[PDB]
């Protein structure tokens, strides 16, 4: 009942420092490739004093 | 002036401390209270702040912060939000019972202090947070507030000065951590009494998010006397940056445990031998003194001989003035059991919000229980010292420091006694 | 001493509870003590008033407070469980609290505790079978110079000896409420050996007033 496969490229994971190096490596080896852009978290506005606002909805009910 | 103490009765701010005179408005008005208050309310906020900061009055809560700067932090134009003066009448520190006397016997002095302080920083109202256990004191304060309201001293057009001011009383529900100013602010708002993080300071965001100044009962009740008698009169007592008088509660193994007002730079030996009638068994029977309640490190007999009960000299004795609560233990006292009971009190009274106090104070409680039994080794003594150093300075509020300090004092001054205890347990139980 | 709630026939959400109309007026005054938009600041006094009316807090006063203040019931549960003055179990008619902190421990408070224990025939944390007394042990109560001392409901009994606390318990069993004060010679907080301070009459108004005021 083990998991059998016939794909030699099943565990092939390659690491590249930048996107263009990976693109050039894929294009050099004749592999049709797709590229997904890097998703970064946008900066937030953090305030500890917003938990105790006088008239805003951002008051905390407890702590 | 080098020697301090032996205060005359004419220089005492807190007359009728013992309750031998009338505590109501008629008796208080004959003792100088509510006198010429319209003049102080009409002389402006900045004049009151200057009179306060010329006297050099420091905060009587225990931190010892200067009062003039702290009160002038709210001397700014308002941005549509009201401003609040909040009086800390919790007094949960063991050994400290002065604020109970001030509330129970001189309530009108507290109300006049609330009005003068609120005029000094433009407060819309006043919220007095009394201890939940002080039901009779709270009812006395409510009676006095009703008498002041009915006489026109507070409320609409307070004292005929055109200033509008209300005084409210909020009763607690039995939590020592609610004595902390930010935890007090959170408890007034109907939440759990857990302290906030600073910044924001209460002058920026306080109760209901409004600007707020939290002040002790003792540092509020003296303010009308400061504005009336003058700042130089208050500064004439005590040393530099230790000006004025102070209420001391002497308790423990002493002949006459009592609350008494005295000059700020009084010697501890003179204070004990004069006002409290000396310790039991004479001065040679003294073993240790905790000078500022349970939040301060203790000092042995060899330090209390030549020490002065102000902020600076007690700081230089690697302890603190605290709330000026002198707890005295003689030679018939297990010091380890006393400090263990203190740590047990701190474990029971801990809000548990932030990690180091919540875990470490229970850890210290278990370690000191084994120390009392003697089931340990000196490596655990050094480990407890390191744990106490790890708790202190890494917490949200100052209860963690107040639980770390007594163990550090006990270790530093009585390591041989602890070591003898564990070695006699090891040689008896094996 | 459990901070979780389990449904019982004595304590269930269907247990009847409602405020009296005079207590409704008192609740209105308490709410009017606070700014508009911050009605939740009155959770503590209204819950204390509910405990004062009932004697303890089942889970029907908590829901009633949450309903009349428009706050979530979880916040009322947090408030009730955080503070030690609120009773979530039915205590007796006289709730004796003995302070055993170090300034009271130095003045032999455990003698008072064992005196109460052998007078009532119970131990700490237990209730008498006739539901008249409850004996627990508390922290400092702000009467440290009047140590040793106990608190029975609102009243403070200070400077007690075993004979004095036995007299207090015997008088409480007879139905008469004693005087809430120290049983020694002193009245409130003065030294026992006379007044070492404040022995002069106070000077009165206009004494020591600075010029220009
Ligand atoms: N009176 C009592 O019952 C007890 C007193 N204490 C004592 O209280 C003290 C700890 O209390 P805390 O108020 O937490 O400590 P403390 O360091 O912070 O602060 C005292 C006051 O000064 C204000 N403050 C200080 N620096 C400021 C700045 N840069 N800007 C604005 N405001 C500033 C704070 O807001 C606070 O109101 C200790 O000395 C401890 O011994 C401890 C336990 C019980
Ligand atoms: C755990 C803890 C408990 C405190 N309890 C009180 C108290 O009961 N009464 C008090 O006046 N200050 C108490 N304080 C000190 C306050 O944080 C604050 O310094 C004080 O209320 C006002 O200081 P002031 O004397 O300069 O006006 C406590 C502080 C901590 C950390
Ligand atoms: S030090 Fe203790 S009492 Fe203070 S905030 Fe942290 S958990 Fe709460
Ligand atoms: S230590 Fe018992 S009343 Fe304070």
């Amino acid at each position: 009942g083990w998991a059998s496969t016939a794909d030699p490229l099943s565990n092939l994971v390659l690491t590249f420092s930048t996107k263009e190096d990976a693109i050039a490596f894929a294009e050099k080896n004749g592999w049709s490739y797709d590229v997904e852009e890097r998703k970064v978290p946008k900066p937030k506005s953090k305030s500890y004093g917003a938990n105790f606002s006088w008239n805003k909805r951002t008051r905390v009910s407890t702590k | 002036k080098t020697s301090f103490g032996s205060l005359k009765d004419e220089d005492r701010i807190f007359t009728n401390l013992y309750g031998r005179h009338d505590w109501r408005l008629k008796g208080a008005q004959s003792r100088g209270d509510w006198y010429k208050t319209k003049e102080i309310l009409l002389k402006g906020p900045d004049w009151i702040l200057g009179e306060v900061k010329t006297s050099g009055l420091r905060g009587r809560g225990g931190a010892g912060f200067p009062t003039g700067l702290k009160w002038s932090f709210m001397n700014k134009p308002s941005d549509g939000r009201p401003k609040y003066l909040v009086v800390n009448a919790d007094e949960g520190e063991p050994g400290t019972c002065k604020d109970r006397e001030i509330i129970r016997h001189d309530p009108h002095k507290l109300v006049e202090g609330c009005l003068v302080g609120g005029r000094a920083m433009g407060a819309r109202a006043a919220y007095i947070y009394i201890r939940g256990e002080f039901y009779n004191e709270a009812s006395n304060l409510q009676v006095a507030i009703r008498e002041a309201y009915e006489a026109g001293l507070i409320g609409k057009n307070a004292c005929g000065s055109g200033y509008d001011f209300d005084v409210f009383v909020v009763r607690g529900a039995g939590a020592y951590i609610c004595g902390e100013e930010t935890a007090l602010i959170e408890s007034i708002e109907g939440k759990q009494g857990k302290p906030r993080l600073k910044p924001p300071f209460p002058a920026d965001v306080g109760v209901f998010g409004c600007p707020t100044t939290v002040a002790n009962v003792e540092t509020v009740a003296v303010s009308p006397t400061i504005c009336r008698r003058g700042g130089a009169w208050f500064a004439s007592f005590g040393r530099e940056r230790n000006s004025g008088t102070k209420l001391f509660n002497i308790s423990g193994h002493v002949n006459n445990p009592c609350t008494v007002e005295e000059e700020m730079s009084v010697p501890l030996k003179e204070l004990i031998e004069k006002h409290a009638g000396g310790v039991t068994g004479g001065w040679d029977n003294l073993l240790a003194v905790i000078p500022g309640g349970s939040s301060t490190p203790l000092i042995p007999k060899s330090v209390c001989e030549t020490v002065l009960m102000d902020f600076d000299a007690l700081i230089q004795a690697q302890t603190g003035l605290g709330t000026a609560a002198v707890i005295v233990m003689d030679r018939s006292t297990d010091i380890v059991k006393a400090i263990a009971r203190l740590i047990e009190f701190y474990k029971h009274e801990s809000c548990g919000q932030c990690t180091p106090c919540r875990e470490g104070v229970d850890w210290m409680n278990k370690v000191m229980a084994r120390f009392v039994r003697g089931d340990a080794r000196p490596a655990e003594i050094d480990s407890l010292w390191e744990i106490s150093k790890q708790i202190e300075g890494h917490t949200i509020c100052a209860l963690g420091d107040g639980a770390a300090w007594p163990v550090q004092g006990l270790i530093r001054h009585f390591r041989p006694e602890l070591e003898e205890r564990m070695q006699r347990f090891a040689q008896q139980h094996q | 001493a459990l901070f979780v709630h389990r449904d019982t026939p004595k304590n269930n959400p269907e247990t009847p509870f409602d405020f009296t109309p005079e207590n409704y007026k008192r609740i209105e005054a308490i709410v009017k003590n606070y700014p508009e938009g911050h009605k939740a600041a009155a959770v503590l006094p209204v819950l204390d008033l509910a405990q004062r009316q009932n004697g303890w807090l089942p889970i029907s006063a908590m829901n009633k407070v949450a309903e009349i203040l428009q706050v979530p019931p979880m916040r009322v549960y947090e408030v009730a469980t955080f503070y030690t003055m609120y009773n979530r179990k039915p205590v007796g008619k006289y709730h004796i609290q003995v302070c055993t902190t170090t300034p009271c421990m130095l003045r032999n408070s455990d003698s008072i505790l064992e005196a109460i224990q052998k007078k009532l025939g119970i131990k700490v944390g237990e209730t008498t079978p006739d539901k008249l007394f409850t004996l627990i042990e508390v922290e400092c109560l702000g009467a440290c110079v009047n140590a040793p001392m106990v608190q029975i409901n609102d009243n403070y009994y200070e400077d007690l000896t075993p004979k004095d606390i036995e007299e207090i318990i015997d008088e409480l069993k007879a139905g008469k409420i004693p005087k809430p004060g120290p049983r020694s010679g002193r009245f409130s907080c003065e030294p026992a050996g006379g007044l070492t301070s404040l022995t002069e009459p106070p000077k009165g108004p206009g004494f020591g007033v600075q010029a220009g005021l």
